[PDB]
């Protein structure tokens, strides 16, 4: 470690590993001075992060530390550079050489040779750094994030741009560029060279030679040429136009191109040589972009038609892929880099490559609950595996057994009888101690009771280490369930396993007279969601919901007695990007205030989220042979009608 | 040099663009194994002689074995090789990269520029895009030939069976033997003693559930190959060190990497591990060893793909094509329309209307889909060539295009072609006597289909059964409460399918039904079902089609298909996809389709 200290930093060198030493993996933001100046995206950074699951106030706790310094911006004439950063940062208590310390970097060097100047010396923190050449890059120490803007998202998502899918995977021209060539300087022969390749017909190069003031002192004879077509075609109508989007080099290696052209659906052609990828540590980007060589820039055209019909349409899909999980937002990316972070630490919990490049993303995939693929419910077609065949039952009771024929008993037997059925799980919340062992009737399932320590509304989703099947049936004290809806419903969870299946389906809107998010549950000619109170999902929403979602939320679902099941979807929704799936013809599972709360609920996880992960949906699963005029020895499912 | 990247060091001027994606390798004209790797290079496509026209040269220099290196005699060879040009685009294979004086896990020799696949690899010593981590060969691996064991519940639980490890590793693996017993099996010095018991060195290998690679020397131990030949999931306790074609090969989901320091809570570690998971290392352990660790040759040639997908980053290999077992890719899916987009119902769909003699249904069939709201176009195959198609004054007036398309041959595939005339992404196959559909029912299953853009939704609704006393399969058409085919008489799929049935369904299915004139509809929900790896969605209850030697040619269809792709890709549902609020006690105005009923 000695040997290794500095330009060469490792994780396993310039990292201690002993400040994490548990599944708390916090990080530590420094509080900031209330006498410098800071720019908005710098800003958006350190609010993603203070608003994340990974912020703690202790720095005794953290294993990683934020430094509220704007360290974003490099340039001495950058009006963002702050002056005399190094004296500033070696003053800090906790600096410690830098230690454990990320530094969010996106611009560095001066007019001349523009370079990796950061201004102080880093020591042996590791920076995210926006545009990073690949000899300058720690392997398993740095992370390359993507350089955005001051208007990227805080939270929100721009949703892409491809909404067909239309084959062949073409569109109006192939190769499309528009902005601004150099004459004086570095990194401008990338550009300077466009002209020969362009065509007209499907290569369409436009450059324009009007940099900065003194532009016309330094023009030549083809830059009249060029600034007369400049003006002829619109840059935004352009990456909406074309297969492939070319993103070549400017002054640093990367540019705003990157994600414009990853968000316009067209499939990015780098060509700026020696520019390690956005994470690409964890994103294969041959699956999402074409890489092409700034020497062999004649032969890019060429190279481009050997593409196939196949191979365009997974790039297309791919990209979008990419960009709406891991670069859509500002809390996307720093969440990215402090989950690339954490998998370096335990070896054996993290994500394969497998979970990154795939729905759902490495964002919803956490290893903390399970590095094997088959434990979640996305993976079943990518490996030879179906679904699991048994199924955990979760009743929550809130209310005393007084009487026999109180309906979670009726409700208990009604899941045993199931041949589906491993065992139930009683989750007795109630003020009251709990029933005697003779007062829960015989079943051929065990049945185990839990008493809640905290007799909170997200106890009902915690990971019980009692549930040994992967998929979970959750019901109510006052569910009135057949053991056929069971079956019925577990049979078509196993063609759907990564939603959730079940009756009670309710529906959200805007309401555009108040400019807000609604709550609908009356019988709508579509729904977005069916809530947990009788629904089949797989398990692992439990420990999603018990972990990645904001302490804040939880709390406020706790104080509520509320918005357990509204959460839930929206976590589904968001992790699948699909709509949840009704079945059968079940209106009502049981037997002001509550509205109210459900729907400040909505628009508070709308806040959060950014947007609303919630997708609507007009159809429902029912059996075949459901209501029609057959012999009733011949339908399987006789008693849901009944 | 450790600054020496493909975008600066590697000269693409060698190799700009090829038809056949594949890289040219030239050898010059000695260790056995050298001559078995260099023989296995001249064999593959990679292969050329003529000096100009390559872009990787392999000198037949032996640089595996650094122990009989004479590093100085090397170099100076490596530089009157005449062609080195400060080692360009030259490729070294090494297997053991220390020194009796110090192990630096690199090669020794000045190598200012050349690519490097060494054995051992530290972070520091490692380029990240520009050098391959090759495995260690082991000459166990074809020396012996271990019985296919099966995965499943073994004798020991943790192992480790290495020679000469290092005091610490020895006191730390006997401390968790003493703390443990009877399942930590730690053995010392062909063959392997415990304590005056003797286990078969090759053979313990396959008694344990979980094996232990260590580092002593080089960063790298030929036991890994061992290890994955017996079947037992790896453990390597180096602290520093990459696995060997981890560019490509997911070991996360082959084996298990703990630090040295952390040493003493392996077993804590290992206990975490469900069953399923061990069984799974297991197998991509074993398909590891059998498709890179088996051979020179497995090696040479997955080196050589990683250079070309470094060089043609566009035509790299999948993922699943690196690390998925055969057994695994007939299971597997690939789904190529897998991103969760909703197209909007702005767009709309493309009918495909084949017609034969039935002028005076056709008609009503053209009258009964262009009143769905959401129609683009509709499109009509005549595949009849003695009758002509009535005149432009006959065809009825629509609000959407309608154009007709002469056949040069009389097919059941002419239903199936991807004609350039569709713009949108769904195609809506109905045969030319479906009357009995109304529009509602079909702006239900365009819908229905919105939300299910990567399957088959068709109306019709199929099944198939096995015959256990004749050993096969029969077709099905009897209401059943089981559906595993829906028709094309009136089906929503992409155009990717079309795509699909046209260039890529396999054998002779589509020759054998154009020859027959029947099952053309199975074989595209065949083909739906191995593609896309999901059953298809059966929308509605209407069953009847028809308003006023065949099955026998069915049930000889699907047994032939089932032969074709040697499994049944088809899946069993129960799925009657249907309109919310149907048949309930609600006005019929706010409905969205109210014209639902059979
Ligand atoms: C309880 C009660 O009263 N039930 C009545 C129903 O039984 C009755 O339906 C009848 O069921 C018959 C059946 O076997 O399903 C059905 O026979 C035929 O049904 C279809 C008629 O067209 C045939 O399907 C054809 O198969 C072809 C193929 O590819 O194999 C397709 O190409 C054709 O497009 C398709 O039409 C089917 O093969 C027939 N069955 C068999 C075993 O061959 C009877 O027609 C039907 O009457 C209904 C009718 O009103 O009433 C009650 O519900
Ligand atoms: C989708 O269709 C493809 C074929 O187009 C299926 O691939 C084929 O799958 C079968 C079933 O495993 C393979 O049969 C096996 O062949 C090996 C020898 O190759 C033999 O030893 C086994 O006993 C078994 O019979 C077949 O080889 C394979 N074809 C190819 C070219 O790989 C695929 O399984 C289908 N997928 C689904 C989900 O149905
Ligand atoms: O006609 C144009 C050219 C560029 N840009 C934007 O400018 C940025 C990069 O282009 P520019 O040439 O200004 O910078 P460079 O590419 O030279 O680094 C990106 O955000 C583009 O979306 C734009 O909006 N319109
Ligand atoms: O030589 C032929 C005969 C029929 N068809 C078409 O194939 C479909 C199936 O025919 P149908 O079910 O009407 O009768 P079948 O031939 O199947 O008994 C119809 O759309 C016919 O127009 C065809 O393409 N070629
Ligand atoms: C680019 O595509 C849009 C469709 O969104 C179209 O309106 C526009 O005309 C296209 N641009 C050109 C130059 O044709
Ligand atoms: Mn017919």
């Amino acid at each position: 470690s000695s040997i290794y200290k500095g330009k060469k930093c490792r994780m396993e060198s310039c990292f201690d590993f002993t400040l994490c030493k548990k599944n708390g993996f916090k990080v530590y933001v420094y509080p900031q001075q209330k006498g410098e100046k800071i720019a908005e995206s710098y800003q958006n950074i350190l609010a993603a992060i203070e608003g994340s699951r990974f912020y703690t106030s202790d720095p005794s706790q953290a294993c990683l530390f934020v430094l509220s310094l704007d360290t974003l911006d490099r340039d001495q004439l950058s009006p963002q550079y702050v002056h005399n950063l190094r004296s500033k940062v070696q003053s800090l208590h906790l600096w410690n050489n830098g230690r454990n310390h990320l530094i969010f970097n996106l611009y560095s060097g001066t007019w001349p040779d523009y370079t990796e100047d950061v201004g102080f010396d880093i020591g042996q923190a590791m920076l995210a750094k926006a545009s990073i050449s690949t000899e300058n890059f720690r392997p398993n120490f740095d992370v390359s994030i993507p350089l955005f803007s001051k208007d990227h998202p805080r939270t929100g998502g721009e949703r892409g741009f491809l909404k067909f899918n239309t084959i062949p995977p073409l569109r109006k021209y192939m190769l499309v560029f528009k902005g601004k060539r150099y004459l004086t300087g570095i990194g401008s022969d990338t550009r300077n060279a466009l002209y020969h390749v362009h065509n007209g017909e499907d290569v369409v190069l436009l450059t324009t030679c009007k940099h900065g003031k003194d532009w016309q002192k330094h023009k030549d004879s083809r830059c009249d040429r060029d600034n007369t077509e400049y003006e002829k075609y619109d840059y935004r109508e352009m990456l909406h136009n074309a297969t492939f989007c070319l993103v070549p080099r400017g002054r640093r290696l990367g540019s705003f191109r990157f994600l414009e052209a990853l968000q316009a659906a067209c499939v990015p052609v780098m060509l700026s040589n020696g520019w390690e990828l956005p994470f690409s540590e964890v994103i294969n980007w041959n699956q999402a972009a074409v890489i092409g060589d700034e020497r062999l820039l004649l032969q890019i055209p060429s190279t481009i038609r050997s593409i196939h019909q196949d191979k365009i349409l997974a790039l297309r899909q791919q990209t979008q892929f990419l960009w709406e999980a891991y670069f859509s937002s500002v809390e996307k990316i720093v969440l990215t880099t402090l989950e690339i972070i954490q998998d370096r630490i335990f070896k054996h919990i993290s994500r394969n490559s497998l979970i990154w490049n795939k729905h759902p993303g490495g964002l919803f995939v956490l290893p903390q609950y399970s590095s094997y693929l088959g434990d979640f419910p996305y993976y079943y077609a990518n490996l030879g595996l179906k679904p699991p065949s048994k199924f955990t039952a979760v009743i929550h009771a809130v209310t005393p057994l007084v009487s026999q024929s109180q309906p979670v008993l009726k409700l208990l037997v009604a899941a045993a009888k199931s041949q589906y059925c491993a065992q139930i799980i009683v989750l007795w919340n109630c003020d009251k101690p709990l029933p005697a062992k003779h007062r829960w009737p015989a079943t051929a399932v065990p049945v185990v009771v839990i008493e809640g320590e905290s007799k909170v509304m997200s106890s009902r989703f915690l990971p019980y280490d009692n549930i040994i099947t992967d998929a979970v049936l959750s019901l109510d004290e006052d569910t009135v369930l057949s053991t056929t809806e069971v079956d019925f419903a577990f049979t078509v969870w196993q063609s759907f396993p990564e939603r959730i299946v079940g009756y009670p389906a309710r529906s959200h809107f805007w309401d555009n007279s108040k400019e807000r998010w609604g709550y609908t549950s009356k019988w709508t000619n579509d729904y977005s969601m069916v809530l947990t109170g009788a629904a089949i999902y797989h398990k692992y929403y439990h420990y999603l919901y018990s972990h990645y979602l904001p302490a804040s939320l939880k709390n406020m679902v706790d104080q509520l007695a509320n918005c357990e099941d509204i959460l839930m979807n929206f976590l589904v929704s968001a992790v699948t990007k699909l709509p949840p799936i009704k079945v059968t013809q079940k209106k009502q599972y049981k037997e002001p205030d509550h509205f109210a709360q459900r729907q400040s609920c909505m628009n508070t996880f709308a806040s959060w989220f950014g947007y609303m992960p919630l997708i609507h949906s007009q159809m429902r699963l029912d059996p075949v042979l459901f209501k029609d005029q057959v012999s009733i020895l011949r339908k399987k499912y006789r008693d849901i009608e009944r | 040099d450790l600054s020496c990247r493909m975008h600066t060091c590697f000269d693409v001027y060698r190799c700009g663009f090829n038809p056949k994606n594949k890289i040219k390798v030239y050898i010059y004209a000695i260790s056995r194994e050298y001559n078995e790797l260099l023989m296995a290079i001249s064999d593959s496509d990679y292969y050329t002689d003529d000096i100009n026209r390559a872009c990787l040269f392999v000198p037949s220099i032996d640089v595996l074995n650094q122990n009989t290196l004479r590093i100085k005699e090397t170099a100076q060879a490596m530089a009157q090789l005449s062609r080195w040009d400060r080692g360009t685009n030259h490729l070294l294979f090494n297997m053991l990269p220390g020194g009796p004086p110090d192990y630096n896990t690199a090669l020794d020799v000045p190598r200012d520029r050349a690519l490097l696949a060494g054995g051992g690899f530290s972070t520091w010593t490692y380029r990240q895009g520009y050098d391959v981590s090759i495995p260690v060969y082991s000459p166990l691996s074809a020396e012996v030939d271990l019985p296919e064991k099966g995965p499943g519940p073994r004798q020991y639980f943790l192992l480790s069976s290495q020679v000469g490890l290092h005091p610490e590793y020895r006191e730390d693996l006997e401390a968790l033997q003493v703390k443990h017993g009877e399942s930590v099996l730690v053995l010392d010095k062909r063959k392997r003693c415990h304590k005056h018991q003797v286990f078969d060195y090759p053979q313990v290998l396959q008694e344990a559930t979980f094996c232990v690679v260590l580092r002593g020397a080089r960063l790298g131990q030929a036991v890994l190959s061992d290890v994955l030949q017996a079947g037992c999931v790896p453990v390597v306790i180096a602290d520093s060190y990459i696995l060997p074609f981890s560019e490509v090969l997911d070991w996360k989901r082959a084996s298990v990497v703990v630090p040295e320091e952390k040493m003493s809570d392996v077993y804590s570690i290992l206990q975490s591990i469900p069953q399923r998971q061990i069984e799974e290392m297991q197998r991509q352990a074993r398909w590891f060893w059998e498709a890179y660790f088996q051979s020179i040759k497995a090696i040479a040639l997955a080196t050589l793909q990683i250079i070309n997908d470094r060089i043609y980053p566009y035509a790299a290999i999948s993922y699943e094509e690196w690390n998925d077992p055969p057994a695994v890719k007939w299971g597997s899916v690939s789904n190529p329309l897998f991103l969760p987009l909703i197209p909007p119902q702005s767009q709309g769909f493309t009918a495909i209307v084949l017609t034969y003699d039935r002028v005076e249904s056709l008609f009503r069939v053209i009258t009964e889909v262009s009143k769905v709201p959401s129609l683009s176009k509709l499109l009509v195959v005549w595949n009849n060539q003695n009758k002509n198609p009535p005149e432009d004054s006959l065809w009825p007036k629509i609000r959407v295009p309608l154009k007709v398309v002469r056949t040069a041959e009389n097919k059941l595939s002419n239903r199936f072609f991807p004609y350039d005339e569709i713009e949108t992404e769904a195609v809506l196959a109905i045969d030319d006597d479906i009357i009995m559909l109304t529009s509602d029912e079909l702006q239900f299953g365009y819908e229905v289909w919105r939300e299910f853009p990567d399957r088959l939704v068709g109306y019709p609704g199929r099944l198939h059964l096995w015959d256990h006393e004749m050993n096969k399969w029969k077709y099905e058409s009897e209401w059943t409460n089981e559906v595993s085919m829906v028709l094309t008489g009136a089906a929503f799929y992409h155009k990717y399918f079309n795509y699909l049935y046209t260039y890529k369904m396999p054998g002779d299915i589509k020759n054998w039904v154009d020859a027959h004139m029947n099952c053309e509809d199975i074989a595209m929900n065949f083909l739906v079902a191995n593609v896309t790896g999901k059953a298809v969605i059966k929308v509605t209850p209407r069953k009847k089609f028809k308003c006023p030697t065949h099955m026998v040619e069915r049930s000889e269809c699907i047994n032939k298909f089932a032969s074709v792709f040697g499994t049944m890709p088809l899946k069993v549902v129960e799925h009657r996809a249907d309109p919310v609020l149907y048949k309930d006690d609600f006005p019929e105005k706010l409905k969205s389709f109210p014209n639902i009923g059979s």
